[PDB]
């Protein structure tokens, strides 16, 4: 990554490394894994990012899938930000550059460290979320129409299968608890909160069903 | 396209 | 988080990512978490906070009343300090300022190192710490007129089992010994701490039920 | 803490965060923990020591006891150093001050890295030591009286279980091995004890009884 | 509101 | 490794040791431990390199493999570059040179930070991974051509098979989609990748077969 | 040759 | 510990604190104990060494012979150097100042750092460590004349218990191989290490019996 | 070690410490056992090497046998570099302050750190080096004469035995895979490896007997 | 009052 | 003398 | 007394 001493590159760590294999590992793709992910490589460069994914032993299909996204994120910076050497000069990134595949370290941290700076780091963490945004999607076991409150379920428990089915979805912000969380709770439930009327909160809800 | 898992900020 | 080095930002780290995720799995909503909470979030910009949360796997329930707090906060921090952008200027953060939603994190560090200082880490700090209070007091699963000493119960296990559960139920320091402890003691405790007379500190209280 | 940079502020530690944490979770009240924490809390500030406590989630009579103690001695500072605000000076801190219930990180700091310091966390830990000194003393399981040597024992486990309770029971250093050690050890080590005569070291009395 | 559970400071 | 203070050596880290032959132990000679090696010697000297590669214990039939490798490459360095002492200047270094066998770390050291520098870790390191590229082909277990759908089989896990086969043997960019995958794959999957016609993307395809 | 094992970059 | 910046105070880490007290649980008074030690108390004060000591659980009968072991070295230095307060000078330590008793951190690092240095932490160190040289001696469970080969015993193996017990009872240089360790070995390879004549390296007699 | 700040002593770490006795514990004088030495020594003085041989446990066999090495090494410096005190000036280093015996850490930081530098951890470092060198060898558990391929054992696994034991025993580069690798390779391998002719690559034998 | 468990200094 | 176990550098 | 169990240096 690029840290301040002035702004300097400084090798990615064994505990970085190490903490990002363990939770792809460990969570797959759950969501969370994403936040985690964006963590881990703060201030990397593109050759950091493309190390985080490159050390990763499984799921395959999915990094082929993130590969995919990457190419057409590129296209499409390619095609809003066409380029026409000067000797000592700093050229301008295409898209494969921002990914690190036709760049060098020396030119990504030119690019970071300048006045103003081209942040490709950040850039190419945007193309590599979008793809992992599809993957969580894509990879999600159930339908938030299928988390259902079971007869003997406490509402809590309920509650959290329903926002967890939710996150994994992610559906728009509009369409994401007054509407479906009331019509799939259980039948004495139900009853409870349709009682409490509209513009009830979460937790007068939870109150209410505990 | 998915709205992204970033329920904070 | 933001670091002295001139005060200046500083990636969070493995460890400091690691051990919330831990203690958030291994504890819970029990009332420890909090004060760990806030510890591992010393110097936290608002980006920091919400990586934090975002990076929690489960408990989405508890994790959207915790929204709804913000939400409730951020709002009020509106109404209370209402905004009226000049070049090159430093803007006034709103309510989703303040909760990383609207702001970026150059705008975040501005605002932290200015002279004056506006505290943005420290005041969305406040919020969730309200959020987690409440939280913490819902999934509490004993009312204190419940936890009443055993037969056989050593008074110091019964007394353990007494103040963990006033801690997570939260009452005012007013109503948070003389009456409710002695009260809810076995017969032959009752009888002894009856005898001590009024003021009997808990030490004292202790040795005589030991 | 307060560290060297000039005495600047940083950040209390997960790794000690944890270690504390765990400490307690394996050691309880057993003597060493008091030493681990006054190493664990060096260069604590009031905000620092009170992180440590309230981190703790088990042994709540214990905390609660604590808190009477700092209590206590937080009353006895303010009858012994009583105070008399001037724009942007210093004020005289209060018994709360110190056990960081009425005072400020920045004020914390200011006193702490006056000239002269007013040392703060160093008067806070003294205060916590006393009251964790009382809870040691009140959890030690045997009373000295009652540790014997055992018919088959050997005299070196027999040393181990006599100075392990007595340091727990905290006599004074002159009650504080010439008597006790020798009345309660078996028949047979017994009387080659009392035939090394007066004034004995422990280490010819464990070689006497090897 | 609840009162919190920083029992100490 | 050489780290920026200007450019110093810094002794390689048992975190970085550790790890290294932690992989090793456990991923044997699957493609991912390639990027990980690439990342945990980031600024290595060639000393460096030789330390990691000696510190492996098992394996060593591809250790020996690699020493082949390795002198190939150090050949032809020096049919491509060859050599014609002035007292205190700085030598050209030969194939074995920048392979730490011939040359002292201080040597090393000299090339490296050397303006314009000659970087004796990244050639080393490229020959390293050459032989270390040739043993991940060796060993991998499997054809891609064998590599088929089962009846009861999830596409997903067909998908994360097929590429992950496909990733350890290393075909060329034009042979590494639209004919194998398609062909290897079940009767009723297959039924429905032909339905969807040409172009069809892998996340397009994952989804009909989902 | 293989054509090496870094998918990205 | 003091280390250099000149030299200034650090405080003990958590990793050096957990290192030695796990140290003690594992490995007892086995004699590899003092050299760790020793290594994780560099640069310590009076007070580091003290908290090392202090924060042991177990062994309370060792500690006790420590503390009489350290009581007689300080009795001897005030007997070699007594001391006949000046504002603001630095006074002279007493064998109890060296201990870290009746010294303050500040005095102990006035002392250390002093031109010239007064070592103080080194001195006591040299006393802590005779004291554990007597320890691993009283508690060393083999007398070296007990250690024989057995029948079917390895050479190999008899001679790492051999030197096992040397090392923990400490005889001198003189007295500790040409002697005990033939005449202690089975009847086969006795007569095999008598025919190899005198002077034989020990690498000659475990070649001979192997 | 000593370490660039100019170059000045550090303690040498809690992790290195570790990390030193968990591989003698672990893998005893495998081969790799010595790279990791020279690796957890970088930098070390006389003082850091002893600490290093110091904590070390088990196998006094061993360490036995590197002392008489050592002082071997010693006894040749000296008929090699005799030496002929000058107040206040560094005097010359004998064989017996090289290994640490008869020298103060301030002179072996005296040496190591003067213009031009007298190197006594790294010779120190080249006489230990020798002594585990004889340890590895006298410890290998088979000769490379008995390393023969079973008759359903794939070749790879024969081959890592061989090479296993080829590096333990520490033959010349010149004894030291076109005679008795083949010699020893069951019947049907041998046939093959005999029809590919003289020259063959390691990699093209495991090719033609996989 | 108890003497406190820091048997070293 | 063994020739020692560096196989590389 | 004991000579000590420093074998090296």
């Amino acid at each position: 990554p690029i840290v301040q001493n002035q702004m300097v590159h400084q090798c990615i760590s064994p505990r970085t490394l190490n903490a990002w294999v363990k939770v792809v590992e460990e969570k797959a793709f759950s969501p969370e894994v994403i936040p985690m992910f964006s963590a881990l490589s703060c201030g990397a460069t593109p050759q950091d990012l493309n190390t985080m994914l490159n050390t990763v032993g499984g799921h395959q299909a999915a990094m082929q899938m993130l590969k995919e996204t990457i190419n057409e994120e590129a296209a499409e910076w390619d095609r809003l930000h066409p380029v026409h050497i000067a000797p000592g000069q700093m050229r301008e990134p295409r898209g494969s550059d921002i990914a690190g595949t036709t760049s060098t370290l020396q030119e990504q941290i030119g690019w970071m460290t300048h006045n103003p700076p081209i942040p490709v780091g950040e850039i190419y963490k945007r193309w590599i979320i979008l793809g992992l945004n599809k993957i969580v999607r894509m990879y999600s076991p159930t339908s938030i129409l299928d988390i259902r409150q079971g007869p003997k379920e406490p509402f809590r428990d309920y509650v959290d299968r329903f926002y967890k089915t939710l996150r994994a979805e992610q559906a728009s912000q509009e369409v994401k608890t007054e509407t479906l969380l009331v019509q799939n709770a259980n039948p004495d439930c139900k009853t409870i909160l349709k009682a409490l009327g509209p513009g009830a909160t979460l937790e007068e809800m939870m109150t209410a069903c505990q | 396209s998915p709205s992204g898992v970033f329920t904070f900020g």
